[PDB]
């Protein structure tokens, strides 16, 4: 019994009458490339990606970001081509290239990337970290404008918060310095959330900082809706992710409902969700910047828990499920003597009635 | 002579069967099936599960290792656009690695 | 499996190979290059 | 209570509070628990031996170049990377 | 008597995708011993050397791509003489190492064919990654 295939055969298109005329792969790299390109295509049979690959909703990922700016591709390409023309005409550059000793300015390339391709890479990195999934319950945003946050340690040292890096709570104890390009007439809002810092409700998250109505780049003059609170990731609970979000207000916004008393050391009051918050504010609020970083536990968390939060610090532990053993049989055939030690619970000797 | 008995070699766990770590999935004289995710192969081409989960069978693209000169030579002689396919057996883990629970309140 | 519609997906030897002169084309030809300069001969 | 306990030397108390800081609760009490056996006698003996081992370790204060754990390898790598990523202000 | 701040759930739920990887307890996709390359890793570094351009990707095992460094990008084109030479490979390696350091990823894997491994451009890329601080060996999973 044979059943016709439900789709085209993988090698049905290739003829075989003139297979000698057909050009061969003749190399492993070409076959590998064709193989991966084929594997990246949908199929009507069961495949690895069907069972292990993640599934996405058919609806397109909804965007809430700032509309893309326009630019003249022809002029951009002309300037780029003349720049590379003069660069290749420069003999010293060509000699360095042939000697394989040329070097590129890392700071310059990063600064140019932050304006050219930075937003898309940052969006992809945030999607990989899953922020868009947990908060917003599924949405997308492109960080059109850049933001730079630094925590001041010592008198000179700065710990930056670029994207998903590791910063200790000892460094994050004080309020950081925030910089972002802006001009007069723009109202900004800064928010900080701990995605995994919650201790009671897994779905909810803890708000740690909220500034509203920042005039331009004058961050200090902004209204302090909620005082800054350093992160408190519990020891043994893993690595948490703390997210800074910069939003823009087309109209002035009153923040009376979400206002928090100063100080706000209660976890129930610090409980917050960006979901339904961006829902109630989306009419007159729109994101412009996003950043985040990873955080572990350190000694400063103990002080924060004992004094700032006035509570006993909880300590967690990662524990694996107990090993599986089959149901014990009365006569274990051909099993080693240690078969009974697997089902014995205590290693101390027992004597029963005696 | 030649009075040998059968070797009882074949599939031991079908599609959708729940397996534990170390269980033999299939034994074979030659590589009829290929291991996939969390499936190990022994010296005698015996397939066992490295993780506890559900067994699945799929058709997957065959890309041999470069050091396998015989298979490299075999695949380098195919007409352009040809792709080899083979049956792979996978196990989908069911339980998480572990959980975090409160152990002390200091 | 043979019964399943994906039967034969694993076949590969039908894509691999298992002289008579026509009246329009020549079967086998040989081009011999003679030279006292071996380098030029092999280069050509 | 560690600090209040006068039957141990003050530097030993300080070293114990430093090293075994994860076993000190909010009130400053050092806590040691044992579940290694079914007998309260053996569990108490284990706790007392733990206390004695801590005291003698603080007394000896070894300074040998001990081996590096594989778990701490990636921790020190990421700490070095974070130190490298740390930045200085232009104007001081 | 009860304190609201001390009300903590018995089980902690952490949704960070990288927490298990950083704790070195996430299970790796072992197997695939009959095919190349192996999938037993958390992050993979892939190099695509085309006729005109060179690309480097750092991607997760489940399919997602973490970071990229491609010679088509203008911030490196404006300083790069040629996108298909050892200088281009060195620049790509350094830039990707810096991007990964900023993103927080430190450990990856590299699974080259023997010829591209012996290739001089790729070994200079490895040197660039090493000097940038990226380690191309992942820590072994902690089973127990
Ligand atoms: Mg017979």
């Amino acid at each position: 019994r044979r059943t016709p295939p439900l789709g085209p055969m993988p090698n049905s298109d290739i003829d075989l009458s003139n297979l000698e005329r057909l050009e061969k792969y003749r190399s492993f790299d070409r076959y590998r490339r064709r193989a991966e390109q084929e594997a990246q295509a949908p199929h009507w049979w069961r495949t690895y990606r069907e069972y292990f690959g993640e599934k996405t909703d058919p609806k397109e990922k909804i965007d809430i970001g700032l509309p893309p700016p326009k630019v003249s591709r022809t002029q951009q390409l002309l300037e780029r081509k003349q720049a590379i023309q003069e660069l290749r005409a420069n003999v010293e550059e060509e000699r360095a290239a042939r000697l394989r000793t040329a070097s590129v300015p890392l700071d310059a390339v990063r600064a140019e990337w932050e304006r050219t391709c930075g937003p898309y890479h940052k969006q992809r990195l945030a999607e990989y970290y899953g922020l868009y999934r947990d908060l917003f319950h599924g949405a997308t945003f492109v960080p059109r404008v850049p933001l730079h946050v630094a925590y001041a340690v010592g008198e000179d040292d700065l710990m930056p918060v670029y994207c998903g890096n590791e910063v200790t709570p000892t460094e994050a104890a004080q309020a950081p310095e925030v910089t972002y390009e802006a001009e007069e007439g723009s109202l900004w809002t800064l928010l900080l959330t701990s995605l995994d810092g919650h201790l009671l409700e897994p779905d909810a998250e803890y708000l740690h900082w909220l500034l509203t109505n920042i005039p331009g780049n004058r961050v200090a003059e902004g209204q302090v809706t909620c005082p800054y609170l350093p992160p408190f990731p519990a020891r043994g609970s893993g690595i948490h992710r703390l997210a800074f979000l910069l939003f823009k207000q087309d109209q002035p916004i009153d923040f009376s409902e979400d206002a928090r008393p100063s100080p706000c050391y209660q976890l129930a009051q610090r409980t917050f969700r960006t979901f339904d918050f961006y829902k109630k504010h989306q009419e007159t609020m729109t994101p412009a910047g996003l950043s985040f970083f990873q955080c572990r536990w350190d000694d400063s968390v103990t002080y924060i828990f004992h004094q700032l939060l006035d509570m006993r610090e909880p300590v967690f532990e990662f524990v694996r499920p107990p090993p599986y053993h089959p149901k014990q049989k009365r006569f274990p055939h051909r099993q080693p003597l240690r078969y009974l030690d697997r089902y014995r619970d205590s290693h101390e000797p027992t004597y029963g009635i005696y | 002579g030649g009075k040998s008995s059968g070797r009882r070699q074949g599939i031991k766990k079908m599609e959708g069967h729940y397996v534990h770590a170390g269980n033999i999935i299939a034994t074979q004289r030659h590589f009829r099936w290929h291991p996939g995710a969390h499936v190990g192969v022994g010296k005698n081409k015996c397939l066992y599960a490295l993780e506890e989960g559900i067994v699945r069978y799929t058709k997957e693209v065959y890309v041999p290792h470069p050091r396998n000169t015989e298979a490299v030579d075999l695949i380098t002689r195919l007409p352009k656009g040809a792709v080899l396919y083979k049956t792979f057996v996978h196990v989908v883990p069911a339980k998480p690695e572990g959980t975090f629970k409160l152990v002390a309140m200091l | 499996y043979k019964t399943k519609p994906t039967h034969g997906i694993g076949k590969y030897k039908h894509l691999i190979k298992a002289n008579l002169g026509t009246d329009y084309e020549y079967g086998v030809l040989n081009i011999h290059l003679t030279a006292y300069d071996m380098t030029l001969a092999e280069s050509y | 209570h560690l600090a209040t306990a006068e039957w141990i030397a003050e530097p030993v108390r300080q070293k114990i509070a430093i090293t075994h800081k994860n076993k000190i609760n909010r009130l400053g009490e050092l806590i040691l628990t044992s579940e290694s056996s079914r007998y309260q006698f053996r569990n108490l003996a284990d706790c007392l031996q733990k206390i004695r081992d801590m005291i003698t370790e603080a007394s000896q204060t070894p300074k040998e170049p001990t081996k590096e754990d594989v778990k701490l390898h990636r921790i020190r790598i990421e700490n070095m990377n974070r130190e490298r990523l740390r930045q200085k202000r232009i104007h001081s | 008597d009860p304190v609201e701040n001390e009300a903590v759930a018995p089980e902690f739920t952490n949704r960070n995708p990288r927490n298990l990887e950083l704790l070195s307890v996430a299970r790796k996709e072992r197997g695939w011993r009959t095919v190349f390359p192996s999938r037993e890793f958390w992050h993979r570094l892939r190099v695509i050397r085309t006729q005109h351009h060179v690309e480097a990707l750092v991607e997760h095992q489940n399919g997602k791509v973490v970071v990229s460094a491609s010679t088509r990008e203008w911030a490196i084109k404006k300083h790069l003489y040629s996108t298909r030479n050892v200088v281009a490979c060195e620049s790509i390696g350094r830039v990707l190492a810096q991007r990964c350091l900023e993103a927080g990823i430190n450990f990856m894997v590299y699974q080259p064919t023997p010829w591209e491994a012996a290739s001089d451009s790729m070994k200079r890329l490895q040197s660039a990654m090493t000097e940038g601080g990226v380690v191309l060996r992942e820590p072994q999973r902690i089973y127990e």
